[PDB]
């Protein structure tokens, strides 16, 4: 966004567009890999 | 507290300029607090170099009023009074001298005051003015010599 | 509750309703603004006495008033400065969650009882207890385009026809002006004051 | 006029022998300049819990309709306005929100491809909207740039 | 729900215009995720349906 | 782990703030002249910075609005405070019309002015924010040492701070001493003339300051009567001695018989902080240097100062002080109750632990993006760190 | 020694000016008098409390104290919560005359 | 008034003004010596100006 | 009859009620908002009980035939339309939807 | 002008005989006393003000 206020909406939105990207990302892998390990532990 | 406090003031208002003049001038105080000291704190000289008085004295100058802005501090009363330049008349010397009390007392509150004299270049100024700078006449005085 | 509301779907469309209808109410209702009061409670004693320098007016007002103001809740710290200008302000800084409206009634019920210490021309030009988190919304310039109106005539006329009209608007809590009005100057000549013996 | 003395021949010692009487302004020590020409300044503040946006809109209008008895050459010239700033910024957010909803629809319309099933989270949105107002107005709230980020 | 709640909630507790800061996006997110759940628990299986 | 230690990393190298700055439309440019000078100088200063904004930077600016005689640091004549307004944004540029373009085109010309220190800067959103860098100071005068003593230590302490490379930019938000000018009233010779000191008190007063005399009504209103010297009796030193005050007998004595003028140095404004007379010593921690660690190396300064001034931090840094490592804390506990649902919910101890190593893998992405990009970890990043972390943890 | 229309153009329109706009404000009442007295009525909503309405008026009337004038801000402003309610009305007689 | 300006001045404490102590606004007061407002003739010491 | 007699005075004077009569005036504004807003509720909660939008509107048809007798046995009586019979049109609109 | 419009409205309503007992609440204008004191001849005299 430019024009006014656009440090709070840049601000906001790429924290926001980073975050989502990495989780949708990483975590559609790591979650069933977490959970494979702490199942198969049993701890 | 607070809308009792609230509501004592607004009434007390109305009333102060009905008490004597030197009342006013010392001032009358509305505080929410009650009679029980909850800490009585003594401050004690172990040297001796410091008098009673001087005790009182740097207490009641250092110590008592940061004290009192300490929050949930309603009051804090003190056994002791600051330093006050006491003038102990005699009036033997005074009927010597045909002077009065009163003359005394004039003489103080004239020879003793802070006087705003202003500025040198206030505003107006006339115009291509070379500095602003403050003016300061006869201030307080400090020892008890200058009041002799 | 889930299967509750699947066989009575009514029920949760009334509830919607209520809710929108509650929510649109509220949007009606809620105010706007660009921040909110984000800030803790200061308040400020201001104290004018003309002609004055920084010592005496430390000397006759800034200490009389710091002496008195005792017994305050949630007195985070008190900073005060005494100008050679001839204006006097004392800061109480209040912690955080204190009501502003207490905030300011205190410090001016602390403040009556100091007023009489204070020296006359003090007492008379007023000792004003403010808060200092005022946010000016506008700040309008009135300027003679002719050039008929001097810059105290601007403001005389700004601070007697204008300042008052729109200070009763309802969303305009206070209205500062930039501009001294007219008042009666008097200015001495010590030639001519000798010259009658006055 | 005023008279300090009369003296014992009649003659008299006024005011304005012994000074020099003008209207003039109490206070010399502001100088307000706007545009390089003399003239004076009046800020106006908020009151808590109104509108700034409204608050602005109703003291413009009030100062134009005082602005028809204004001597010739006197205008009003506003140096310092907020309501451009927070008019922006609520545009901009309930243009975001509107076109999250939007988005909403576009997503929900691609991947399960059904248009009742994507009404169905088009409708839920809305009242959880309202609902978070009735909240926000509930507890004193306000529609700040914090609260509408 | 509640760890939504859990994440958002302690930024309230601080202190200072930071924390008013931190508490006006604590308390309007946590009332918005409150209102979502009760209607996607209500509302939404109603439409569903 | 590799991507736990990159945000680390990351999180290490993202500069902290409390709120973005942002084109608000204006902006503010402030004028200092050296102690000791007229409003008539400040005035050709003031000309001087609005002919600049009205020559170079005219395809941005709107309206300039100079207020003579009052501004930051405390009102007097040789301070000015100017309000700076700009075109819409659309009308100015982008790229080279944006408010901080502006401003840092302005900070460039305003430096190259001998005359006074005038500074262009953006106001910012709160004014109880302050830079992150930044810190307030009070050093105090505990022992009564005098406003001379509070000078000299508070000289030292700057030479000190200066010397230090852990702490930028410091210096005292007050005013410098300036000379001033003394009048001796010999009371012993004036009463010996027959003139009285109330008399002459009231002559200086009512003569060289003001006088609130009375009020009188204009126009249906009422205002103030004032009673002051003519301008041209009210300049220079000798200008005392044009005054004749009246004695007993009714005869005029003159003020040069009983009075004598001599120049001093005094504080313009005087500060006190909590009832201690105090100077307000305002510094910046230098980069890479944690705000606390500034803090302990002020208060060890102060420790080197001779006995008597102590230190007390004001604004932001004693809100720093008093919130310490609360957040971590709070973030513990949030993630013990975390913890404690996920176990209800799956009915296992071990199962929560899945959900919460899937924390990292969202905010990392938030950090380089945020770094890439060049923002700081204002309120609004944690804001919206938190969200995509409760989005992930939903997932 | 102020007449009717002097004391209502400086003092009463004056304590209107900033007490206008007050939270819950139904109407002002203003009532200047010719012996030089100066009274203001403010009729806040119903349910408002009264306490509150009262520190808000004495808060609100501290911004313009200044521009009353010297007299009546050496004369005090008062602000006290007012109503007509009056429960009885006992009347004192002697059945004597001896008083 | 000088009559009893004298009395409440030299058998009373009278709060004149204030002074300078070390940065502090100390009050001055004035009142008679204590040998001279212990016994009840100690009036007699006194004189007025007509 | 009073509002319709100031204006046949000069122009330029108005008129504002206060006290009661603001007070009135103000019934008499929100009436209809009361009612209007009463039988809203009333039809949303009924829906929501038999879970329908017919039982309700069938069952809401029924007020103006209560509401038509008590205005008939005000305007016989000679009683005026007071706050009592705003509160009192409330319960007939609550008997009605009874039966 | 308010107190020509104040009588007329009086006397509108009185005429009319739907209302009884209107009456303005306030007090009507009374005579007043200005006591002029010539400074100057006060002066010339030797009285003080």
């Amino acid at each position: 966004s430019t024009g006014a206020g656009s440090g709070g909406q840049h601000a906001v939105g790429t924290g926001v567009m980073g975050g989502m990207i990495s989780a949708t990302i990483l975590a559609i892998y790591f979650v069933p890999l977490f959970f494979v390990l702490v199942r198969r532990r049993f701890p | 507290p607070d809308e009792a406090v609230q509501q004592v003031q607004n009434q007390l208002q109305s009333a102060m300029r009905k008490l004597p003049q030197a009342v006013q001038n010392q001032g009358v105080t509305v505080r929410k607090t009650g009679d029980t000291n909850i800490l009585t704190i003594a401050f004690v000289s172990t040297d001796g170099s410091m008098d009673k008085q001087d005790i009182a004295d740097y207490v009641a100058s250092n110590i008592q009023d940061p004290l009192s802005r300490v929050n949930g501090v309603g009051d804090i009363d003190a056994y002791g009074s600051q330093y006050s330049m006491r003038i102990w008349l005699d009036p033997a010397k005074l009927n010597s001298f045909q002077m009065t009390a009163k003359d005394v007392t004039d003489a103080i509150e004239s020879q003793n005051a802070q006087i705003a004299v202003g500025q040198l270049g206030g505003t107006p100024s006339v115009d291509k003015q070379a500095l602003n700078a403050t003016i300061n006449a006869q201030s307080l005085l400090q020892t008890p010599e200058q009041f002799r | 509750m889930a299967n509750f509301f699947i066989d009575r779907p009514i029920f949760a469309w009334v509830l919607a309703i209520l809710l929108c209808l509650t929510g649109t109410l509220a949007i009606f209702s809620l105010p706007v603004e660009q921040y909110p009061d984000l800030a803790p409670p200061n308040v400020r004693v201001t104290a004018n006495y003309p002609g004055a320098s920084a010592q005496t007016l430390e000397n006759t007002v800034t200490q009389v008033i710091e002496q008195n103001m005792t017994g305050l809740d949630n007195l985070m710290y008190m900073s005060s400065q005494s100008s050679g200008t001839g204006q006097a302000s004392v800061t109480l800084s209040f912690k955080a969650g204190t009501d502003p409206d207490e905030a300011v009634q205190q410090v001016q019920n602390q403040l009556q009882s100091a007023m009489r210490k204070l020296p006359q021309a003090v007492q008379n030009q007023g000792v004003t207890v403010r808060k200092t988190g005022d946010t000016n919304i506008l700040t309008i310039a009135f300027v003679s385009t002719d050039g008929s109106m001097d810059k105290q005539d601007i403001a005389d006329y700004v601070a007697s026809n204008i300042q008052d009209p729109l200070s009763r608007v309802n969303g305009v809590g206070d209205i500062d002006a930039y501009g001294s009005q007219y008042s009666m100057r008097i200015w001495l000549d010590p030639a001519k004051l000798n010259s009658f013996q006055m | 006029d005023i008279t300090l003395r009369v003296n014992q021949d009649g003659s008299e010692v006024r005011l304005g022998d012994v000074a020099t009487v003008e209207m003039g302004a109490e206070k010399y020590d502001y100088l307000s300049r706007f545009n390089g020409k003399p003239a004076s300044g009046l800020g106006v503040k908020l009151a808590s819990g109104a509108n700034e946006m409204a608050t602005a809109e109703l003291v413009l209008n009030r100062l134009d309709e005082l602005a028809q008895y204004f001597p010739h050459g006197l205008e009003y010239k506003v140096a310092y306005e907020t309501t451009s700033f927070v008019k922006a910024s609520i545009e901009d957010v309930v243009k975001t929100l509107l076109e999250a909803i939007a988005l909403v629809f576009l997503v929900m319309y691609l991947f399960l491809q059904n248009f009742r099933a994507t009404l169905i989270p088009t409708i839920a949105v809305p009242v959880v909207l309202m609902g978070t107002f009735s909240v926000l107005y509930a507890f004193g709230y306000s529609v700040n740039t914090l609260t509408m980020f | 729900a509640m760890v939504l709640s859990a994440v958002f909630v302690p930024m309230a507790f601080f202190g200072g215009t930071t924390g008013a800061i931190y508490r006006q996006f604590s308390i309007t997110i946590v009332a918005a995720m409150v209102l979502s759940v009760l209607v996607a628990m209500i509302l939404t299986p109603a439409l569903c349906a | 782990v590799l991507l736990l230690g990159g945000m680390v990393f990351l999180f290490l190298r993202l500069p902290t703030s409390f709120l973005p700055l942002e084109d608000r439309g204006m902006f503010t440019t402030s004028v200092q002249l050296p102690s000791g000078s007229t409003q008539q100088q400040t005035l050709k200063v003031v000309e001087q910075i609005e002919k600049y904004y009205f020559t170079h930077e005219k395809d941005n600016i709107m309206s300039v609005f100079a207020t003579v005689g009052s501004g930051p640091g405390g009102n007097g004549q040789n301070v000015a405070r100017m309000f700076i307004r700009l075109k819409d944004w659309s009308e100015r540029d982008s790229k080279t019309g944006t408010s901080f373009a502006i401003i840092e085109r302005a900070t460039k010309a305003f430096n190259q002015i001998k005359e006074a220190r005038v500074i262009a800067s953006s106001p910012p959103a709160i004014s109880g924010l302050g830079s992150s860098a930044g810190f307030d100071m009070e050093l105090q005068d505990h022992a009564g040492a005098g406003h001379d003593a509070l000078m000299a230590a508070r000289n030292q302490l700057l030479a000190l701070a200066a010397e230090n490379p852990e702490l930028t930019r410091v210096r005292h938000n007050g005013l410098d001493d300036s000379p001033q000018l003394q009048i001796d009233i010999d009371q012993r010779k004036a009463q010996a003339l027959g003139v009285a000191i109330d008399d002459i008190n009231d002559t200086l007063q009512t003569a060289w300051g003001s006088s609130y005399v009375n009020d009188f009504m204009d126009r249906g209103r009422v205002k103030k009567v004032y009673v002051q010297a003519a301008a041209p009796y009210r300049m220079l030193p000798d200008d005392i001695n044009l005054w004749y005050v009246r004695n007993k007998d009714g005869g005029m004595v003159p003020f040069s018989a009983f009075a004598t003028s001599r120049w001093e140095t005094g504080s313009p404004r005087l500060e006190r902080y909590n009832g201690y007379s105090a100077v307000e010593i305002v510094g910046e921690a230098a980069p890479g240097v944690s705000t606390g660690t500034a803090m302990d190396i002020m208060e060890s300064l102060v420790k080197q100062l001779p006995n008597g001034f102590g230190l007390e931090w004001t604004a932001m840094s004693y809100q720093e002080r008093l919130s310490g490592a609360q957040a971590p804390a709070l973030y513990a506990i949030s993630l013990l109750v975390v913890f404690l649902c996920l176990a209800a919910l799956y009915e296992s101890w071990s199962v929560p632990f899945s959900v919460m190593l899937v924390v990292p893998l969202g905010v990392i992405g938030a950090l380089l993006a945020t770094w890439m990009r060049g923002l700081e970890n204002d309120v609004y990043f944690q804001v919206g760190l938190l969200t995509v972390i409760g989005l992930s943890a939903k997932n």
